[PDB]
């Protein structure tokens, strides 16, 4: 009912900057949230930065504050996620998921495939 | 999560049965406040509005249908039907005094300056303040015949589960509504306070 494609991944040097993308297709819902995760080989997935359909709210993980901005685009079903200064630690898989915020919606969430990250040291 | 916002709403749902179904067995709206009934069905009203404009799913048309249906159905049965056993000389709160704050401040704090923004905010906002009425109804009479205690518990695990459903998604997805979260603290506290004095006054 929804597809999510996340592009932007690849291959960088420490302290550099990747945009990543995540361009959603499908039947859309007044109101949602977007969320950034990221998984490192051999732990668990964790949530990186959030941003809702509308509104000046975002919120970045302890680990990325500074380092990280997200931001939206509805005129063409896309939400980025803006990486600068990137550290190796920063090498992951990441996913972004939305979720339909109305209500008695609970099996509206999605997530995409995934891009690969990684940053040499 | 979804697990907790499901069995919350399936929680609030229960109340709102056990209470209509209360009513309509005993044939009696005894310690009830008309006014509070008359608030949550101007919530579920307006933030179910797009019932007749999106549909979704067949459980989100009829679960938005369920709660108008019930919540209209126990004003109508307090109002209508069982008018003589409604103590509307205890039932005095004046609710513009609800209604209006609520209004305003739905226009001047919110995410985005939309309609269905603006409209999502007034139940919101309304909800959280919805069981004033009552709560003056019991602490006047210290009565509440109507009122049972499985009616409290579901309204009690509504609220908890929801608790729960905002500390879960802050801490593993990052996300939070300041605004759900100071409504919803805002009702639990009232909530509790109806716990309270219904244990304190009308368990006297
Ligand atoms: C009657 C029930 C109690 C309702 C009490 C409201 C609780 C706070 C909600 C949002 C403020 C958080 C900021 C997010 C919205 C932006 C608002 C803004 O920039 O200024 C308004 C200021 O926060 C006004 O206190």
């Amino acid at each position: 009912q929804v597809q999510l494609v996340e592009s932007g991944g690849g291959l960088v040097q420490a302290g550099g900057s990747l945009r990543l993308s995540c361009a959603a297709s499908g039947f859309p819902v007044k109101r949602w949230s977007m969320t950034w995760y990221r998984q490192a080989p051999g732990k668990e997935r964790e949530w990186v930065a959030a941003i809702r359909s509308a509104g000046h709210w975002t919120h970045y993980a302890d680990s990325v504050k500074g380092r990280f901005t997200i931001s939206r685009d509805n005129a063409k079903n896309t939400v980025y996620l803006q990486m600068n200064s990137l550290k190796p630690e920063d090498t992951a898989v990441y996913y972004c998921n939305v979720k339909d915020e109305g209500d008695f919606s609970y099996w509206y969430d999605y997530w995409g495939q995934g891009t690969q990250v990684t940053v040499s040291a | 999560m979804n697990i907790f916002r499901l069995t919350g709403d399936l929680s609030a749902l229960a109340a709102i049965i056990i209470l209509l179904l209360k009513i309509w067995k005993s044939r009696s709206c005894a310690g009830i406040s008309g006014k509070s009934q008359l608030l949550f069905a101007l919530v579920f009203t307006t933030r179910y509005l797009d019932l007749f404009t999106s549909f979704i799913s067949l459980y989100n048309t009829s679960m938005k249908l369920i709660y108008i249906a019930c919540s209209y159905a126990t004003v109508y049965l307090i109002y209508m039907k069982f008018k003589a056993t409604y103590d509307g000389n205890h039932d005095t709160f004046r609710v513009e005094f609800l209604i209006v704050p609520v209004g305003g401040l739905s226009f001047l704090v919110n995410h985005d300056f939309s309609p269905l923004e603006i409209l999502w905010t007034f139940s919101i906002y309304l909800e959280s303040v919805a069981i004033l009425p009552q709560l003056f109804m019991i602490s006047k009479t210290g009565e509440a015949e109507t009122i049972t205690t499985h009616y409290l518990f579901f309204l009690g695990l509504y609220r908890a589960l929801y608790l729960v459903n905002w500390i879960w998604r802050y801490y593993f997805e990052g996300f939070f509504d300041l605004i759900a979260v100071v409504a919803g603290v805002v009702q639990t506290v009232l909530y509790c306070d109806f716990f309270y004095l219904y244990v304190t006054k009308v368990l006297k």
